[PDB]
């Protein structure tokens, strides 16, 4: 289907595929030296760079080095520049080194490719959504709404266009706007849309608008195996993880750490009070869009298993207590934070990002009524001096209607049944 | 930005 050759590549048409059979049997070593001769010998042979670009990909893959793979980016730029380069050819090479320079993380750098190829197929729809995609990897809503909106002026029913707007406008707290375009979006059955992601947001945005048939696209998330379960709906898993809403301390295995948590809970409520009173600029107010209303702020020790020197100075004695439990103060996918709510709050039903942490709540100052917290099918209430224990990758909620604050600590740890190499590994979230 | 409590960027990685 594909054309490749320009007018002079057909007529080495036989070198080249010479030299593409040796790649293709896997004999990746002395196909290199082949195309590096064919372009030491023809260095305007798009399909020659071509050639070197491909196999400098694949002993990217079995030397499994970056500088090689760097060097493959490129050479596939490489190919671009020479003259008279075929359309088929001049995408297939910029598309791969988008690929693989989001790969290794170079997404400013993905970026201008993307850019370049929309620039040199202005008509090419797919390739203005993945420019979208490659604003949303760098944090840039703004930019990715325009081009989806650009899409959709030209092509009211591309599916992927449509999930990755609908997904843009619930990030902007857009609800009602956001449904219609993840459901025809994830309905469209494009490439592309059968994500997680836009099950997952359907499905919040439904409940935050009291539509029940929420749990509706929870349950068809769940079937298409994007979901543990319909409660449980956490995307970065570990699979195989026991998994239930609510831990005991014994079930967990980390006695000790609850224990040193309720034996000094004192010290660590009045450290936080004192920050409360005299630095209350540590706590910041939740930025998730996880409220419904009221006011809810956090102060922040670790995140991402990293300390926060800062931050430590106004719980220093918290901070040194915490120093003796890697289990927490080493997730790197969890946090240790205090956590202030005040009346007149309600949180949405929501779920964390990964199964692979369980969060600990110890009760500082707990109001005699009014403080709950679901997890699943069960409300709980918090006690001053003791603590909770729940995956928060189930669906929890919680409200706030007592008549003064509310404040406890959380403490993230790894979960139990995680092997050591795998909390070394698990790419921090 | 980061997910902390919630999936709310398109990466959380
Ligand atoms: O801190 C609070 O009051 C509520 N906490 C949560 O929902 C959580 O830890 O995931
Ligand atoms: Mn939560």
């Amino acid at each position: 289907k594909p054309k490749l050759l320009n007018k002079f590549d057909k007529t080495i048409k036989a070198e080249l595929d010479a030299a593409e059979k040796l790649r293709k049997r896997g004999k990746i070593e002395e196909a290199v030296n082949a195309f590096k001769e064919l372009v030491r010998k023809y260095p305007q042979s798009p399909r020659a760079r071509y050639g070197k670009a491909q196999c400098e990909d694949d002993l990217a893959e079995k030397r499994r080095s970056n500088e090689v793979l760097r060097g493959a980016i490129e050479t596939y730029q490489e190919v671009a520049s020479l003259p008279d380069v075929p359309a088929d050819l001049l995408k297939l090479s910029l598309k791969r080194r988008s690929d693989r320079q989001q790969f290794l993380g170079h997404m400013r750098g993905s970026l201008l490719t993307l850019q370049r190829l929309v620039q040199l197929f202005p008509n090419d729809t797919s390739l203005k959504n993945d420019l979208g995609v490659g604003y949303l990897l760098i944090g840039d809503n703004d930019n990715a709404k325009k081009v989806y909106e650009e899409v959709l002026s030209v092509t009211p029913n591309d599916g992927f266009a449509k999930v990755h707007y609908g997904f843009i406008l619930k990030a902007q707290n857009k609800i009602a706007e956001s449904i219609p375009y993840l459901k025809e979006g994830i309905e469209s059955g494009d490439p592309g849309t059968d994500d997680g992601r836009f099950y997952f947001h359907l499905g919040d945005a439904m409940q935050r608008v009291g539509n029940k048939e929420a749990y509706k696209w929870y349950e068809l998330g769940h079937k298409r195996g994007h979901f543990a379960s319909v409660w449980q709906r956490s995307l970065y898993n570990v699979n195989g993880l026991k998994a239930q809403p609510w831990w005991t301390p014994k079930e967990t295995g980390y006695t000790e750490l609850v224990k040193s948590l309720e034996r000094n809970w004192k010290l660590i409520r009045d450290e936080g009070l004192a920050v409360m009173d005299k630095a209350k600029g540590l706590f910041l107010p939740e930025d998730e869009n996880l409220r419904e209303k009221g006011d809810w702020s956090q102060f922040t020790l670790w995140q991402q298993g990293r300390r926060n020197e800062n931050a430590c100075k106004g719980a220093p004695k918290t901070c040194t207590l915490l120093e003796k439990f890697p289990e927490t103060t080493g997730c790197r996918r969890g946090q240790i934070k205090y956590s202030i709510m005040h009346p007149g709050t309600h949180v949405w039903p929501h779920t964390g990002p990964t199964n692979c942490r369980l969060r600990m709540h110890l009760g500082l100052v707990i109001p005699k009524e009014g403080c709950k917290i679901r997890c699943a099918n069960e409300t709980k209430t918090w006690e001053e001096g003791k603590v909770l224990i729940f995956d928060d990758s189930f669906e929890h909620e919680v409200w706030q209607d007592a008549s003064s604050f509310r404040l406890i600590f959380i403490v993230d740890v790894w979960h139990p049944e995680l092997t050591p190499q795998q909390r070394r590994s698990l790419p921090a979230i | 930005g980061k997910c902390k409590d919630g999936l709310g960027e398109y990466t959380c990685t």
